[PDB]
RNA sequence: AGUAUGGGAGAGGAUGGUAGAAUUCCAGGUGUAGCGGUGAAAUGCGUAGAGAUCUGGAGGAAUACCGAUGGCGAAGGCAGCCAUCUGGCCUAAUACUGACGCUGAGGUACGAAAGCAUGGGGAGCAAACAGGAUUAGAUACCCUGGUAGUCCAUGCCGUAAACGAUGUCUACUAGCCGUUGGGGCCUUUGAGGCUUUAGUGGCGCAGCUAACGCGAUAAGUAGACCGCCUGGGGAGUACGGUC
């Protein structure tokens, strides 16, 4: 996975910007920390909000 | 003097106090009052009834510049929140959507210490 | 961003306001920054929370 | 950092057989390479002490390599500290 | 050499200057060595937020292999560039080639 | 025990850039009598205009969510993102050397926080200190302020309940349930199920223990080397010496 994939992004993310804990979403813990960096990379990329 | 249809409440809502201001959009103030103000001094600013009161004045206030329709925003986790919304809908106005816009800081600055009593 | 529809009343608008916080947890955040704590204290503390977390566990499953 | 080219010219240049990586020849060799290459690198950050602990632990093998083949063999023990410029 | 890649920002009014600016770099990849093994133009987008008070840029992908000297020069030359607003470089192992989303 | 070749995970280390939230201050609009704080108050701030709200600017420090009985490191410790330099570990199969090993008195390297030296920086917090309360008294706990320091560069200091209160290395001895990084097999289309390996957790047979308890991550069964103890105080003290 990767930072454009904004379409798959917005799945792990709530209403207020928040990131969605793998206890939640069903998630592996490789593919969760994965996730949480091309999501950090999509915000300073301003793809997606930081919050809000 | 100046009319507005559309206006702004904000309601700064302590652990001490209770503060509801009311502003147009671009955020002008138009009227405000606090707990303070209606007696209610000391430890008793904080509680609930004091809030809804002050939310009735500032309502009634905003009347006479002739505010319809307007749009509540909520910061402070104050135990007056609740009646400070809902006297605005007692007094007559209409709330468009109510939020919560409290500071949260992204691990910042250092609190002060914690209280041994 | 609680944005009422057509119809619903003051107190609706309120409780289903006051659900959404709830559901978002700033009061809690902002209880946190009120004093400041400790890391050992902090650590102890999310040992602590880990622990019954796995009594919990097992209790549900059995 | 020495690549791959650089560490088969020096196992072509010490190798005492034909697919031979497991000499202390070879191993000395590939050691005083990389310890002489590392200098550079304490050079400029003075304050890695975290790296300069693997320096120390290549230095202690070479070392106990060295011993080893000075007991077994002392010509090759001398033409390898004379071919490597190692004072001892 | 290594494989990098740049992702800039640009200002909408010096859009017309993107073509310009882009053949450019991709020129200096090729006197020092290089193969842009893709370039992109995600076109005008909405920002999430506001950057300096501004609200829609270009976006510009590049994939390159360079060297450190050229690396340097690249970024001094998107850190100098009153244009280029934000620029994020990543290295990667591989060459990417193939299309990718947002070139819609 | 070690070496070469493929692959993998990670807050491991050093250097330099950069992003968003928040606090303080400053400048300017809107606006007018309170704000702040407590168990209750008061000191304090404000009509030369606060607090609240909106816009812009300056500066310092720390990195929400992810986050986990998770991970990495000899220990001390290490969390935003990016680049550069760099250490160790896991994993598969051949190939290579041929006991090259373990421990280690003296010695030497690293070593939280506080503290010291020289030069910078200083938002927030805050020893010392000042005032307001409480009290028989308050020297304290509570409140309003606040200097060292906390931060950076270059050095010193060498101490902690520096703890698993459990020295390092090796072999063997019922089981059950989790979790992290890999290998293999099986289905059968993609998500599961069996094994094996290196870590990290919860129970528990035998065995051990004064008891509590430990129990393949032993405090069990054995071997190698080192450190240490010999009633409580006086005392980690005096003298001498080294730093």
């Amino acid at each position: 996975i990767d930072y454009k994939d904004i379409d798959t992004l917005k799945q792990y993310i709530t209403e207020n910007g928040k990131i969605v804990p793998s206890r939640i979403t069903g998630t592996k813990a490789r593919y969760q920390r994965q996730l949480a960096l091309a999501i950090k990379q999509a915000r300073y990329l301003s793809l997606i909000p930081y919050t809000d | 003097t100046r009319t507005v249809s559309e206006g702004v409440a904000h309601i700064h809502a302590s652990f001490n106090n209770t503060i509801v201001t009311i502003t147009d959009r671009q955020g002008n103030a138009l009227a405000w009052a606090t707990s303070g103000g209606q007696g209610f001094r000391g430890s008793r600013k904080s509680t609930p009834f004091a809030a809804q009161v002050a939310a009735e004045v500032a309502g009634k206030a905003a009347l006479d510049y002739g505010l319809k329709n307007l749009d509540v925003l909520v910061k402070g986790p104050g135990p007056g929140r609740e009646s400070a919304v809902r006297a605005l809908g007692a007094v007559g106005y209409k709330i468009n959507s109510i939020t919560d816009v409290t500071p949260i800081p992204h691990n910042g600055c250092r609190p002060p210490k914690k209280r041994r009593v | 961003q609680v944005k009422l529809k057509e119809g619903e009343p003051v107190d609706v608008a309120i409780r289903r306001f006051k659900r959404s916080c709830e559901k978002a947890g700033v009061l809690a955040d902002v209880r946190k920054r009120e004093f400041y704590e400790k890391p050992t204290q902090e650590r102890k503390r999310k040992k602590a929370a880990a622990v019954k977390r796995y009594q919990k566990k097992l209790a549900r499953e059995s | 950092a020495l690549t791959n080219a650089d560490r088969a010219e020096i196992i072509a240049k010490f190798a005492r057989a034909e697919n031979d990586t497991g000499s202390p020849e070879v191993q000395v060799a590939l050691l005083t390479a990389q310890i002489n290459d590392l200098q550079g690198h304490f050079k400029a950050h003075k304050h890695d002490h975290h790296s300069r602990r693997g320096l120390i632990r290549m230095v202690n093998q070479r070392r106990k390599l060295l011993d080893y083949l000075n007991g077994k063999d002392h010509e090759r023990y001398t033409a390898l500290i004379g071919a490597l410029g190692l004072r001892r | 050499m290594r494989h990098y890649e740049i992702v800039l920002l640009v200002h909408p009014d010096q859009s017309d200057q993107v073509v310009g600016m882009v053949e450019r770099y991709i020129s200096q990849i090729k006197e020092a060595d290089g193969q842009i093994h893709r370039l992109e133009d995600w076109g005008r987008r909405q920002l999430a937020y506001p950057i300096n008070k501004i609200h829609k840029a270009h976006y510009i992908l590049m994939n390159v292999e360079c060297g450190q000297s050229t690396l340097d020069e690249l970024e001094e030359l998107f850190r100098y560039n009153d244009a280029i607003i934000r620029n994020l470089i990543i290295r990667r192992e591989h060459a990417i080639t193939e299309e990718s989303l947002l070139a819609k």
